[PDB]
């Protein structure tokens, strides 16, 4: 009979958020935390709200804060004990309801890095796949598996303080993924844009992003590599390069973009 | 055992030679007042009370006695030290007020981070300015030594 | 609290509203002005500071080494401490 | 809200364990340099009987014993002072 | 009619890693040095 | 014990390089030197309002009101 | 401008184009970028205007000057709106209280629904006034309004393109 304290907020009453304690028999519940939450909703309090889809850790929708550390509920294990298992929303996020965070800023920041392949020449008619060696494909190994759970984001003390100026670990790793993709031909443009004091150099190497990553990725290592590459490759003309690309995006629609 | 603090030899000479009282100037008064107290766990340095005594005595400005000359040199070194203390308070006040006005529209965290450091910096800058304008930077090593000689000394028998 | 609801926002570079960004630029100038002024402290120390043991030093040079060329026999033990 | 494994409580104990030792040494070195100077300028010298010591002092310095106010500052500290000092 | 909530500071509850405590000790290194200098200055002025 | 000349250039220059090198390194090389910029950027920047009361404005304002400007 | 310096048309073209791309390339959203850079931009812009006055009708220099003026106008206008948004969000943060607890909390904006209607109107006015600077307007004011949306539920035209 484990005790599970869960954060609760009603968006309509707008009463101060509180932790409600539930008792669940682990014998009739699945090993993972998400199973306990589903059981609570099914049996005791159906009002409980939380995001969940894949159940196998791949969608990245069940990101929560369990006993202090961020994680995905579907991959997290229930750890029985006298101490209540405290489940709260993602740290320093606006709570839409109960355990459902507001990750709209995270989605916007990602759209800013323009995560789509860019090439100077359009695929000539009669052309097959763009060549990439096995070794080049190996470079993109630990970076293309990010499920956007947003745990590393909501674990960085620097994203807690400057959420609207710092891109955050996940977005920065994704930017390195596209700066490291041999097929992309806009390496300099991407590095010039990311070379900003607020966007990139707000990372102080806390390493909370790597510790909490549910997919076992290392966003901290990627940001360090991206900072070294930028420092070595900087040229006086980078600012003009950013401006020219901004002119190219003049007719784009209203949303975050390279500028 | 028992310890005995007695006037030092320099104090003895200064008392023998004092011709009259000496008017304390306004800046000397303020400097002594603004001087931090000193806790004498052991007695090795001059405090504000010893400095006042030195500055309240008067000596003959023409006297050619070598002993009197030492006393006058010491009194001048003590005077430069005392009037130099008048610059700390201006520095600390401006070192908090000017930063606070500048960060008056910023959050509490910013004032906690900045004001303590600017206060010490302003106080240090004020101390540098005061010691500089009191002619301490041009004193010789003989002048500074005579102005730092203790006024009370533990008695050494025999 | 409450906040003004009829603000005339800047329309161009020659029709500007006074905002906290312009105030921050004045702060930049005033802080930088302080730095120019505080440079007078370290510069004054280096210019006015003299490191001399007594008033004898200058008298020795006036009477024994006026041209700064007179050579003194060197007894190492004097300043070697042994 | 409050937890022992919190970033705040674990960063406050870590800082204490890391800095307090360094600091104690650093301040101690300054205190030691202070004592080295003090003991070379006015070493505390212990006398047996204060009254005899005071007499030898007045005799050695040519001071009239009547014009000197001797006061006991502490249980182990006496102090001779000029009574006619401005 | 609906409003979202702003969670409190995460510092009070987020789990602490050894790399995060040590990164703070690095960013606080110069702050300690100034503190020690101030203590020594104060002692040189109000002690013995 | 009584040399005709004493070589001081080597020793003095060594001290100059060591003292100058340490000071110039501390002032120029380390990224720690930008620690005051990081702290301000993290906690102080973009955190200001003109629509909230603060003591310095209140003090200046009252003292003016008291003296009738 | 009071100066005795003389510059060729090629030098004038180079200076103007350098300033134009420098301004258009700098990140406007970061306040310290504009606060630090605008003093240098204003000194340069005065010199550029003086040396490009003969070439206002020139086929190459003229367009550069016109774009440069428009960019500076958009830079000042966008900075003003985002400055007010930053004021609103900092009023909201102070209202949360110390540590988020509410302990020493400031009073909370009461006309926030109306202050968000003012900003959104300004955002749309900028879009119309500066049609060739939408990327910069979205970087600064657009993203600013997206941050406000996370606090107050209000409607603006581009709300759906900001994931709201
Ligand atoms: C960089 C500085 C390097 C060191 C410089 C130096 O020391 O030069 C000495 C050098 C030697 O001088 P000297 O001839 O020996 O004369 C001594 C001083 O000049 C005489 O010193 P002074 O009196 O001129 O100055 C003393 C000094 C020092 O101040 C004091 O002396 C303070 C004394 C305080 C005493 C408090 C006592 C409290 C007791 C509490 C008891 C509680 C009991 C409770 C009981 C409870 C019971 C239940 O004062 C100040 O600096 C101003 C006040 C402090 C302002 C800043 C405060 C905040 C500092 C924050 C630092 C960062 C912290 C971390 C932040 C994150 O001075 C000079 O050459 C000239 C002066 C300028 C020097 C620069
Ligand atoms: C304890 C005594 C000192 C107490 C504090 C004294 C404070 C008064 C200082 C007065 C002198 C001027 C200070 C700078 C004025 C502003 C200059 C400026 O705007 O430049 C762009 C400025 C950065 O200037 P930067 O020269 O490009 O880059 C600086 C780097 O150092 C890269 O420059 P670098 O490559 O030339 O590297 C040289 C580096 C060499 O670095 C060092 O010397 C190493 C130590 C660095 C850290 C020292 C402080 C540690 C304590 C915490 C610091 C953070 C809290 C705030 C501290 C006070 C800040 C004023 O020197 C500096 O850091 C620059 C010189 C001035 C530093 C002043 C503050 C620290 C003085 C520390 C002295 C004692 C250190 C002992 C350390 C322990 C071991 C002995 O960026 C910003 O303004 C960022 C603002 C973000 C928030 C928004 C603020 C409003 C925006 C509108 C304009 C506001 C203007 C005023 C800002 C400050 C308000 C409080
Ligand atoms: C930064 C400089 C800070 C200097 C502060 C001290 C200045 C000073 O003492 O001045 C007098 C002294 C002259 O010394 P002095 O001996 O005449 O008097 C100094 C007085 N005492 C000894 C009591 C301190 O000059 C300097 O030290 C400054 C020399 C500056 C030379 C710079 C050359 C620049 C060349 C640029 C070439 C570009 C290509
Ligand atoms: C061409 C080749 C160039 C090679 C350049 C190499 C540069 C690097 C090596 C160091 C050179 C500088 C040494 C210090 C200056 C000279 C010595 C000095 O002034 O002391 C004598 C002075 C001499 O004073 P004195 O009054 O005692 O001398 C009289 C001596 N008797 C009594 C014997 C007659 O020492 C003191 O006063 C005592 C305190 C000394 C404190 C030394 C502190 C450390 C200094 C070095 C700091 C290095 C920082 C960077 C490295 C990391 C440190 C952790
Ligand atoms: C690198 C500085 C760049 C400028 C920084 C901003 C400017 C404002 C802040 C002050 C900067 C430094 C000013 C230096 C000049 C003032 C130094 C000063 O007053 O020293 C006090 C005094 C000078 O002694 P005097 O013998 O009276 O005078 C010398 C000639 N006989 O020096 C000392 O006591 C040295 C104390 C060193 C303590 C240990 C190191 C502390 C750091
Ligand atoms: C909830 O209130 C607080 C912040 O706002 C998110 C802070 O920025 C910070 C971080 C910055 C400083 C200087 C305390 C803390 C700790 C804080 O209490
Ligand atoms: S880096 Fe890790 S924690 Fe961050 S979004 Fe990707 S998978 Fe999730
Ligand atoms: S915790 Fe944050 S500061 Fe960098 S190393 Fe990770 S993104
Ligand atoms: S439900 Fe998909 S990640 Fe857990
Ligand atoms: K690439």
């Amino acid at each position: 009979m484990q005790t599970f304290r869960v954060y609760r907020y009603d968006p309509l009453l707008q009463d101060k958020p509180h932790m409600q304690e539930f008792n669940i028999d682990l014998a009739q519940c699945g090993p993972m935390i998400l199973d306990a939450l589903i059981k609570i909703k099914a049996t005791q309090d159906s009002t409980l709200a939380f995001r969940r889809s894949c159940r196998e850790g791949i969608c990245g929708s069940c990101a929560m804060n369990i006993n202090g550390k961020n994680g995905l509920a579907c991959l997290q294990y229930i750890e029985p004990g006298a101490a209540p298992i405290d489940i709260q929303p993602l740290p320093h996020t606006y709570v839409l309801k109960d355990l459902v965070p507001d990750l709209s800023n995270f989605y916007n920041q990602y759209k800013s890095i323009e995560p789509f392949l860019k090439r100077r020449r359009a695929k000539q008619p009669g052309e097959k796949e763009y060549y990439q060696s096995i070794e080049d494909r190996e470079k993109l190994d630990g970076m293309y598996e990010c499920n956007l759970c947003a745990c590393c984001m909501t674990s960085c003390p620097s994203y807690w303080w400057n959420p609207e100026y710092y891109l955050g670990p996940a977005v920065l790793l994704q930017a390195y993924r596209w700066i490291a993709d041999s097929r992309d031909e806009f390496t300099t443009e991407r590095m010039a844009w990311i070379n900003d004091s607020m966007r990139l150099y707000r990372c102080h190497g806390i390493m909370n992003c790597t510790s909490c990553c549910p997919k076992g990725l290392d966003p901290a290592k990627a940001i360090a590599k991206m900072k070294a590459a930028i420092a070595a490759a900087y040229e006086p003309g980078w600012t003009k390069i950013v401006a020219q690309e901004s002119i190219a995006n003049k007719k784009r629609e209203s949303g975050m973009m390279y500028a | 055992a028992n310890l005995l603090l007695v006037p030092s030899d320099i104090t003895i000479i200064e008392e023998k030679n004092k011709i009259a009282k000496r008017r304390i100037r306004l800046l000397e008064k303020t400097g002594l007042a603004l001087m931090f107290p000193v806790f004498h766990w052991r007695y090795s340095k001059l405090d504000k009370h010893d400095m006042y005594n030195i500055l309240r005595r008067k000596f003959d400005p023409s006297a050619s006695d070598p002993a009197i000359d030492i006393c006058r040199r010491r009194q001048e070194s003590v005077r430069r030290r005392v009037i130099a203390q008048n610059g700390l308070l201006p520095g600390l006040l401006l070192g908090v007020s000017l930063p606070w006005w500048s960060l008056r529209r910023y959050n509490y965290q910013s004032k906690l981070i900045v004001l303590p450091f600017c206060a010490y910096f302003g106080a240090i800058c004020g101390r540098i300015a005061g010691h500089g304008l009191s002619w301490r930077w041009v004193e010789t090593d003989r002048q500074r030594m005579l102005g730092n000689l203790p006024a009370k000394v533990y008695y050494r028998p025999k | 609290a409450r906040v003004p609801e009829d603000i005339e926002f800047t329309k161009n570079r020659y029709t500007r509203r006074y905002n906290l960004a312009t105030e921050d630029r004045v702060k930049l100038l005033n802080w930088n002005a302080f730095c120019i002024a505080v440079t007078a402290l370290p510069i004054a120390y280096v210019y006015y500071s003299w490191y001399e043991s007594s008033e004898d030093t200058d008298m020795i040079y006036r009477t024994m080494d006026p041209m700064r060329e007179a050579k003194a026999d060197y007894y190492l033990p004097l300043l070697r401490g042994h | 809200m409050l937890r022992y494994d919190s970033l705040l409580w674990q960063c406050t104990l870590a800082a204490g364990i890391w800095f307090i030792p360094q600091d104690v040494a650093a301040i101690s070195a300054f205190l030691l340099y202070g004592r080295s100077k003090s003991r070379t300028i006015n070493q505390p010298v212990y006398v047996d009987n204060i009254d005899t010591a005071a007499n030898e002092y007045f005799k050695r310095k040519g001071l009239d014993p009547t014009k000197m106010i001797m006061m006991r500052k502490s249980s182990k500290i006496t102090e001779i002072r000029y009574g006619e000092m401005y | 009619s609906y409003k979202s909530a702003h969670q409190e500071t995460p510092l009070t509850y987020y789990r602490a890693t050894q790399h995060a405590t040590s990164s703070i000790n690095h960013r606080l290194a110069y702050i300690n040095a100034v503190f020690v200098i101030w203590v020594c200055d104060s002692l040189n002025d109000v002690d013995q | 014990n009584k040399p005709v000349v004493v070589n001081t250039s080597g020793v003095v220059n060594t001290a100059v390089l060591g003292i100058s090198g340490a000071w110039l390194y501390f002032y120029c090389v380390p990224l720690r030197r930008k620690e005051w910029y990081d702290i301000m950027m993290d906690y102080v920047h973009h955190k200001r309002t003109q629509y909230a009361s603060n003591f310095p404005d209140k003090a200046v304002r009252t003292a003016l009101r008291f003296a009738k400007v | 401008m009071l100066t005795v310096d003389k510059f060729t048309r090629a030098e004038a073209l180079q200076r103007a184009s350098n300033l134009y791309y420098q301004v258009l390339g700098t990140n406007w959203e970061d306040g310290l970028n504009l606060v630090l850079d605008v003093p240098f931009w204003e000194s340069e812009l005065e010199k550029v205007d003086h040396m490009c006055e003969p070439y206002l009708c020139d086929d190459e220099i003229g367009p550069i000057i016109r774009n440069l003026h428009e960019t500076v106008n958009c830079m000042y206008a966008c900075e003003d709106v985002r400055d007010h948004i930053n004021e609103l969000l900092e009023l909201s943060s102070r209202a949360e209280g110390v540590m988020g607890s509410g302990a020493a909390a400031s009073e909370e904006v009461e006309n926030m629904p109306e202050q968000c209607g003012m900003v959104t109107k300004a955002y749309e006015d900028l879009l119309a006034r500066y049609p060739e600077h939408h990327p910069k307007i979205e970087q600064t004011v657009g993203h600013g309004l997206a941050v406000l949306r996370q606090l107050e539920k209000f409607n603006f035209k581009s709300s759906h393109r900001y994931f709201f």
